[PDB]
RNA sequence: AUAGUCUCGUCAACGCUCGAGAGGCAGAGUCUCAAGGAGCCUCCGGGGGCUGUUGCCAUGAUAUAUAUGGAUGAGACAGAAGUGGCCCCGUUGACGAGACUUAGAUUAAGUAGGCCUACCGCAGUAUAUUCCUAAACACUAUGAAAUGACCCUAGUUGGUCCAUGAUCAUUUGGGUAAAACCAUACUGCAGACAUCU
């Protein structure tokens, strides 16, 4: 039992992780699209970074 | 014991002391083929072989001091990997 | 007007059997209409084929005017697999307002016990009696 | 749906609107059913239509 | 008008013509107007068959009480059972299979070693053995017991007492099925276990027990009848033509010039097909009659329907097996006009 | 013997386990006779058939 | 050599719903949505109407949202996960690759050798025989039947068989254990395009 329960914690986190990830990705891009559109040329990594 | 037993059959209820089961595998058993468990030990030999071809049930001969009353729905039955042969040996060939 | 027992018994399809009469369906619609009070009810074949695999037990009440008839042919046989008593109705229309739906429903699996409310259990109570008499003149035929 | 037919004398679809035509027949609806190629009950299907000579060739 | 025609010429009128015209020869007669000696060498008897005595046993039995010189049957050997059996005298012992993809029908009672907790399964374990099936030949049956595919095609329920334990059903069944196999499965499934307790086959292959099945009294009272009195009529009620075991195979008719030549072993030719079913397929087993009905043989079909219509000559039929004898009719093969004008 | 047999409106038989049925009908067995090939009573048969119309022949 | 067909992967041209995603479909898990509630008026605690073309959910789709639909469903997680679950245009020409052919469509009784043999078609025979003996199944002979016989941890009234012969004893005597086809050998009959008017 305490197996199962330690496996359902683990992959609760880890679908936690994945949304974030996501939500954050998905921000990014779409300000960096913003960001594109406004300077009308390819972005550097550094600002990215 | 073979070293390698797959899953076989599954149990259905007793019947006149012999134990039905249907089968779980896709293969047809060799007649008389000892029946097994997870843990390698025989439990008895294969009895009748019956049923449709969706539905195939077999009907294992109980050893000595093997009860078929004492078995529960859901027990799993096990057969030697070389006790199978395919099904299309008994249908007609083309 | 007309009623839909009379009205739809030319739609009924030809498996539609076992066919109730016309007092067993009156009992049926109103033993449906007080377990959809209970809330003891699984409607649609998506919800009944869910409850039956899951391994609820009840009753199964099949509509007979079903166009195409694929949507129900799978039903009798799998209640038969799960042992659990159906009968057919004509009318869907009738089923859908006994089932407290405003749209015709195909079929209504009637779980007692269903509800984890204890006001459910209490309906449950009232029309359990309503209900074994129904399943066992359904059982009787 | 809103597409609803009747069957002609000759065999062949005449299709309306009515859910009971001016005859009194009821019509059927003339879209199929839904279809997965995931579905686990041709064995139900099969041995119902049997029961009552509905299956096509039998 | 065509209906009421007896045997093989049921029906006639629905053949095909390729020729209309023939000129007939006065040999040979009709399957029903046959002499008493031709009439029991092509003999076929739909026997009552009774519980105690084998199939071998009766067959020994009808051949003795007849006085053959040989008589077959191809029946399932299981014991007890009672009902439809063919019996083939002399001649018609080569078409003793002719009707193995008919299959065959049965009644059989099952009695349950206890009692069930639900009627209604008992049906639906029936209903879980209808199709093919999975069977091995019990103990009894001469057949190796070895795992073989039986389709049983459909099967009812009639009368089940759960009480008295007994279930009557009728299952037609592929030959080579038993049904003792399928009572101890029913048993198995049920899980009370069960046995078969009567048997009786209602029909075997194209003759039933309504197609005029008589007993083996019926047969005996026959031969003392001929014997003492020299009166055929009992004898040619009881016993039937070997022309029954050929219904349901399609037909050619043979003009009567072209008639002995097959029995010599030719090949049967366009100039002699007189008649013929529609859908004859390549390849498929047809039999080979004459004006007057009686069969001439087995034949294998070189042509189809199109062949059979449209083309001026060629093979028609090769000679699978021959029921009739050589030299009952003529033999007028070379007098037609394109072989006397090769020759000449 | 278990297995009786009626008549039905087609002249099919009707196979059951009753000795009457539920119209009152009695039933008949369906199995054969005994038969024995060293019987010697033919000549009996016969003649009792023939005073009442009963040989297939006649 | 030439030419054709089949299986394929690229380019060009011309069309189309304009074609690879933050896509769709199928499937799995969780959650939400079905007038199941509330009020009023009648009838005999329940039944029938009214609020109610109301409410709840989804939808901007070439679009009326005062609309269209709702379990024979829709929506969110999900712009996710997964695809070793599938799907995402058509015609013509050219190029390249692998193959199969390069074909004029025969035969109104066959094939191969030295007039004759062998194979081929059909129909038969044989596939161990005699004697003694063991067993099985069924019958038959003699005696035993209504307080009939047999089985079961065994009866608030068990079950099965039974003059349509059960179940017991002696042996009274005979019967059955096939047929069809394959393979081998042998024997015989024919080589037949079917006129008859």
């Amino acid at each position: 039992e305490k197996r199962k329960i330690k496996e359902q914690i683990k992959a609760e986190k880890e679908t936690a992780l994945q949304k974030k990830k996501t939500k954050k990705l998905n921000k990014l891009t779409d300000i960096l699209e913003q960001l594109t559109k406004e300077y009308g040329a390819e972005i550097n990594a550094d600002m990215v970074k | 014991p073979p070293d390698t037993v797959l899953e076989m059959g599954a149990f259905l209820h007793p019947c006149e002391g012999d134990i039905v089961c249907r089968s779980i595998n896709t293969k047809i058993p060799y007649f008389n083929a000892p029946i097994y468990l997870e843990n390698k030990t025989q439990v008895g030999k294969v009895d009748e072989i019956l049923g449709p071809l969706n539905e195939v049930f077999f009907t294992i001969k109980c050893g000595d001091g093997v009860q078929a009353t004492s078995f529960k729905e859901g027990d799993k039955f096990y057969i030697a990997a070389d006790k199978l042969l395919p099904i299309e040996r008994f249908l007609p060939k083309p | 007007t007309v009623d839909n027992y009379e009205a739809r018994m030319p739609a009924v399809l030809p498996f539609a059997k076992p066919l109730a009469s016309k007092k067993l369906n009156k009992k049926v619609l109103k033993t449906v209409k007080k377990a959809s009070k209970a809330k003891n009810v699984k409607r649609g074949v998506k919800e009944v084929v869910k409850a039956l695999r899951k391994g609820e037990k009840g009753l199964v009440v099949i509509a007979g005017d079903i166009s195409p008839a694929d949507v129900i042919s799978h039903i009798p046989v799998l209640c038969e697999d799960h042992s659990v008593p159906y009968i057919f109705i004509p009318s869907k229309q009738d089923l859908g307002a006994a089932g407290a739906t405003k749209r015709p429903t195909s079929v209504v699996f009637i779980v007692p016990g269903s509800n984890k409310k204890k006001d459910g259990k209490n309906k449950e109570e009232e029309y359990k009696e309503s209900f074994n008499e129904v399943v066992k003149e359904v059982q009787a035929l | 749906m809103h597409l609803m037919y009747t069957l002609g004398p000759d065999g062949k679809r005449i299709y309306t609107l009515k859910k009971v035509t001016e005859s009194g027949e009821i019509t059927k609806s003339a879209h199929p059913a839904r279809f997965s190629p995931d579905d686990k009950y041709s064995r139900q299907r099969v041995t119902l239509k049997k029961r009552f000579g509905l299956v096509p060739g039998q | 008008d065509t209906s009421e025609w007896p045997l093989l010429l049921k029906n006639f009128d629905k053949l095909l013509v390729r020729s209309g015209h023939y000129t007939p020869i006065p040999a040979g007669s009709s399957p029903l107007k046959r002499d008493l000696k031709s009439y029991i060498s092509s003999g076929v008897i739909n026997l009552d068959k009774p519980s105690n005595p084998s199939s071998h046993e009766v067959v020994a039995w009808i051949k003795r009480i007849l006085r053959c010189e040989k008589t077959g049957h191809s029946g399932t050997l299981d014991p007890k059972v009672t009902g439809c059996l063919i019996v083939c005298i002399d001649r018609a012992t080569r078409l003793v299979k002719s009707q193995q993809g008919a299959g065959k029908e049965y009644v059989c009672i099952v009695r349950l070693h206890d009692a069930l907790k639900d009627e209604k399964d008992l049906g639906r374990s029936l209903e879980n053995l209808t199709g093919a099936l999975f069977q091995r030949p019990p103990l009894i049956s001469a057949v190796k017991r070895q795992l073989r595919v039986r389709t049983i095609y459909e099967s009812n329920l009639i009368e089940f007492d759960n009480k008295r334990n007994l279930g009557v059903f009728w299952a037609s069944c592929e030959a080579g099925t038993y049904m003792r196999t399928l009572c101890v499965h029913l048993g198995m499934l049920l899980g009370v276990g069960g046995h078969m307790q009567e048997l009786r086959r209602v029909r075997s292959g194209a003759l039933s027990e309504n197609d005029n099945m008589v007993t083996l009294h019926d047969v005996m009272d026959a031969q003392w009848v001929y014997d003492n009195t020299r009166d055929e009529s009992y004898l040619r009620s009881i016993i039937q033509p070997l022309e029954t075991l050929l219904v349901g195979y399609k037909r050619i008719v043979v003009k009567d010039s072209a008639v002995n030549a097959v029995c010599y072993g030719a090949k049967l030719m366009i100039p002699g097909l007189l008649r013929y079913e529609e859908g004859i397929e390549l390849y498929d087993e047809i039999v080979l009659i004459t004006t007057k009905g009686e069969a001439i043989a087995v034949a294998i079909a070189q042509m189809s329907t199109v062949d059979l219509a449209s083309c001026d000559h060629g093979v028609v039929a090769s000679v699978k097996r021959c029921i009739m004898e050589r030299d009952l009719y003529p033999r007028r093969w070379g007098l037609g006009p394109v072989a006397q004008k090769k020759k000449q």
